[PDB]
């Protein structure tokens, strides 16, 4: 769940 | 009597279960990158892609090859999906969206190919089939439509004594093509590639015609 | 369908003379015996014990020995416009797939390029030389084409007429 | 006794991986 968090957040 | 049948079902519900919790959560990660395709532009996809890949090569360092396999299948028939539609709503319009949609294919076997490539470095059957099919039927219609979108910019200068009739021959040429019951966009019929080589020898006839016209009118 | 053929020898001859120096392999105009191996070799197709010898001998017909490009035009021109001249063809197909080679393991689609050249011919008649159907698409090498046409060659040359003649009934 | 262990040596990985994954991440925000 971090990792994909972290993911859409640098995307955003 | 029933409990040895109780207990297997036991085994394998658990089993199945472990298994399901964690191949919906790791499929449901996916989903925030995977929803802008499913209604968006053809553009758009291009862009999005680079993060699909991030998303399955870090789940796939965990969990095979049903999820590979279906997983691909499904998000190529996706980008199928969203070609076919955003090209079928003339000349630069028509061009325009069988070079997007050719661009996002060959960005997506490009990326996919260096997603392989990493993958290897670390430690396509469907895509093959219906990409090529796709491929090839678009080239074929880009490489027609800009053959007559050049030849095109004779068909207003109708005042000229030699160029009246010429014009309708064309436009028959290019009639008979567009009258022919199979639909073009589909690779499902793949016969419409004879007509397509009859098709490019009355364009070179035409050209032909037209050369021997310059050289006569001097 | 003068056309076609026109158009498509307009647009041949500069692949065939590249084609040519490419089949040549001692940078010579000569294409000898020792080189047509190394070409089946590069296609991945193996030749008899007296198949080279039989390629090398029908296409020459000017002077004896070694070919040389003046004959390989002659040959092509020839065989080209052979159509029902019962003659030979056996470096034409060779040198044909190698010029209607791109990719570097033979050509799939293209056959049928090949086919409405020569003529306009049908479908069933594709399912003849082949059996390529329009969707699918197949892998293909040298191994493939040069059977299936020389066979077909064969085949067609053993049927004639003797009591295979039919009249139109009483 | 094999399935377990290999579980576990999964699972040992598994969170190497995503720690070191996360940092990567993590790295690559700041750089943005």
């Amino acid at each position: 769940f971090k990792r994909i968090q972290d993911a859409t957040g640098i995307e955003d | 009597k029933a409990y040895l049948r109780w207990r297997g079902l036991d085994v394998q519900i658990t089993d199945a279960a472990n298994e399901s919790k964690d191949n919906v959560k790791y499929l449901a990660t996916l989903e925030k990158s995977m929803e802008p395709m499913y209604q968006g532009r053809v553009t758009d996809i291009t862009e999005s892609l680079p993060a699909l890949m991030t998303n399955v090569r870090m789940m796939y360092t965990i969990a095979t090859a049903e999820h590979m396999t279906r997983l691909f299948t499904k998000i190529t028939n996706q980008l199928v999906r969203r070609c076919k539609e955003q090209i079928m709503e003339d000349k630069v319009t028509l061009i325009g969206n069988m070079k997007v949609s050719v661009e996002l294919a060959n960005v997506y076997r490009q990326q996919y190919r260096l997603a392989k490539e990493t993958l290897a470095a670390q430690p396509e059957q469907a895509i093959f089939l219906k990409f090529d099919l796709s491929s090839k039927a678009l080239h074929k219609l880009i490489d027609m439509f800009t053959t007559i979108h050049q030849f095109s910019s004779l068909e207003q200068h109708t005042h000229i004594e030699g160029l009246d009739t010429m014009l309708k021959s064309l436009n028959n040429i290019i009639d008979d093509v567009k009258r022919k019951p199979y639909d073009l966009l589909d690779y499902s019929r793949n016969a419409f590639d004879t007509d397509f080589l009859e098709f490019n020898v009355q364009i070179n006839d035409l050209e032909l015609q037209l050369q021997g016209f310059v050289n006569a009118s001097f | 369908a003068a056309a076609r053929e026109r158009y498509a020898r307009k647009n041949e001859q500069n692949e065939l003379e590249r084609a040519f120096n490419t089949i040549d392999s001692k940078g010579d105009k000569k294409i000898d015996a020792e080189e047509l191996t190394e070409l089946f070799l590069r296609l991945g197709h193996k030749p008899k014990r007296g198949e080279v010898e039989d390629m090398i001998w029908e296409v020459d017909e000017d002077c004896d020995g070694c070919i040389s490009l003046l004959e390989f035009q002659t040959l092509y021109t020839r065989c080209r416009d052979d159509k029902t001249g019962y003659e030979p063809r056996g470096l034409f197909n060779v040198v044909e797939f190698v010029m209607n080679d791109k990719n570097n393991q033979g050509f799939i689609t293209l056959e049928e390029a090949m086919q409405i050249m020569y003529l306009r011919y049908g479908r069933a008649e594709l399912d003849m030389q082949l059996e390529q159907v329009f969707g699918t698409a197949d892998l293909n090498s040298g191994k493939i084409l040069t059977l299936t046409e020389f066979l077909h060659c064969l085949h067609t040359n053993q049927v004639k007429q003797l009591l295979n003649r039919v009249t139109a009934k009483t | 006794t094999p399935e377990e262990v290999l579980a576990y040596w999964e699972g040992l990985k598994a969170k190497e991986e995503q720690m070191r994954s996360l940092v990567s991440l993590a790295e690559q925000r700041e750089s943005s």
